[PDB]
């Protein structure tokens, strides 16, 4: 009635090999009943693997199923950025029971890639709605960063909003879009705009004055 | 005993 | 050959919604439906299915009685009898006994909000662009550059929700006169803004 799925992470470099495990509570279905899929984010999961071994249609050699009865093993060998993603199994019981596993995050690792980074103003049409949007963008890096914006040199505490991409299919980097957001008071109030983003020890640092 | 197994492949 | 989900709104609780389920160059009666779901950020969890086989209907425990799996001639449709903030999710149908062909899936948000089309701003160094897609509900937003001929260095950042309940994003392309068009479906609302260097 449960499929326990482990680990909840796994790294492996490109070219690496993953190992992603699904125990069953009790035997599965004909001892086979088990399936893999894979899911990035804000597409459908596609399966990989059914009837615990048999690749799908169209799937890489590279993705492996083993097990029967209670323990099942999905393999990922020479791991390309490509297979960054959530990985789920599913499985089938006596009276018609169909529970999936928790998934397993895959990240694909790698030397560090230092970001560049944007700053974009807000649009004239923005100050007149009374609140002001600044976007700072850091481009293709890896692995995480960290934040910090500062205005006129006032590091700043609220207001604050990062989001993600996913990595990069192609050469596993990130892409992070951190947002700070004023009243127009406050905006027109001040004059250099300041994101700070971190890697490890190291910072890189944009800026802009209003006006220009 | 169960139900039918539902799925068949 | 495909499947597309459709009926995901905006509802407040309680009030019930159908979701149907299309197939497209093959037979609704072929082969396993199955409904899953995904709350945002969450794990797949499946509800129920009809049967190729059996030609019988199955739900999952946890969703008998929250859920009603029926066919017409041409959709296999979930309704949620008396949605939660807890339904707040995305709902998948798949074709197969392995869930082999999926859907795109449909967004339920089951909340009090109001639908509100978005504002979209242009983003641009004081080379790279963007549009900055603010004050929307509910998801989805879609954003294409030049009416989805530009996708080479376009990065559009998953959506947050703000304090307000409303979501926000932006969306960048890299190039050497480039539009972003934004579609809201929930209010039919369709944005462009040609986006300049200064
Ligand atoms: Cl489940």
């Amino acid at each position: 009635q449960v499929l326990t799925q482990t680990p909840s992470s796994v790294s492996a470099a490109v070219g690496g090999t993953v190992t992603i495990n699904c125990q069953a509570s009790q035997s599965v279905y004909n001892n086979n009943w088990l399936g893999w899929y894979q899911q990035k984010p804000g597409q459908p999961p596609k399966l990989l693997i059914y009837k615990a071994s048999t690749l799908a249609s169209g799937v890489p050699s590279r993705f492996r199923g083993s097990g029967s009865g209670t323990q099942f093993t999905l393999t990922i060998s020479d791991v390309q950025c490509d297979d960054a993603a959530t990985y789920y199994c599913a499985g089938g019981y006596n009276g018609n029971i169909f529970p999936f596993g928790g998934g397993t995050e895959v990240v694909v690792t790698g030397d560090p890639v230092a970001p560049t980074v944007l700053i974009f103003p807000p649009a004239a049409d923005q100050v007149a709605t009374g609140t002001v949007t600044i976007v700072c963008v850091a481009n293709k890096y890896f692995p995480d960063v960290t934040v910090t914006w500062e205005v006129d040199g006032t590091t700043q505490t609220t207001g604050i909003e990062n989001s993600k991409t996913p990595q990069n299919s192609a050469d596993c980097t990130y892409n992070l879009s951190s947002t700070l957001t004023l009243t127009s008071t406050q905006y027109n109030s001040h004059k250099e705009y300041t994101c700070k983003v971190t890697l490890g020890t190291t910072s890189v640092v944009q800026s802009f004055n209003r006006g220009d | 005993i169960f139900e039918k197994f539902g799925k068949g492949g | 050959q495909s499947v597309e989900e459709s009926g995901g709104r905006l509802v407040t609780p309680g009030t019930p919604l159908t979701l149907t389920c299309t197939v497209s160059g093959f037979s609704l009666t072929s082969y396993d439906m199955s409904w899953v779901r995904q709350a945002p950020g969450k794990g797949l969890e499946y509800i129920g299915f009809i049967s190729s086989t059996t030609g019988g209907t199955y739900y999952a425990s946890w969703a008998k009685g929250r859920f009603t799996i029926s066919k017409t001639s041409t959709t296999v449709d979930l309704k949620i009898t008396s949605p939660t903030t807890e339904d707040t999710a995305t709902y998948f149908c798949a074709a197969g006994s392995w869930y082999n062909m999926w859907g795109p899936g449909t967004l339920v948000t089951v909340s009090s909000g109001q639908p509100k089309a978005p504002s979209v701003f242009p983003l641009a160094p004081c080379m790279t662009l963007g549009c900055l897609v603010k004050g929307y509900l509910p998801e989805p937003v879609t954003v294409t550059w030049n009416s989805g001929t530009l996708t080479n260095g376009v990065r559009t950042f998953p959506s947050v929700r703000q304090s307000s309940g409303l979501y926000s994003l932006s969306s960048v392309v890299s190039v050497t006169p480039v539009t972003c068009n934004v579609a809201h479906p929930a209010t039919n609302t369709k944005v462009d803004k040609t986006v300049a260097p200064s």
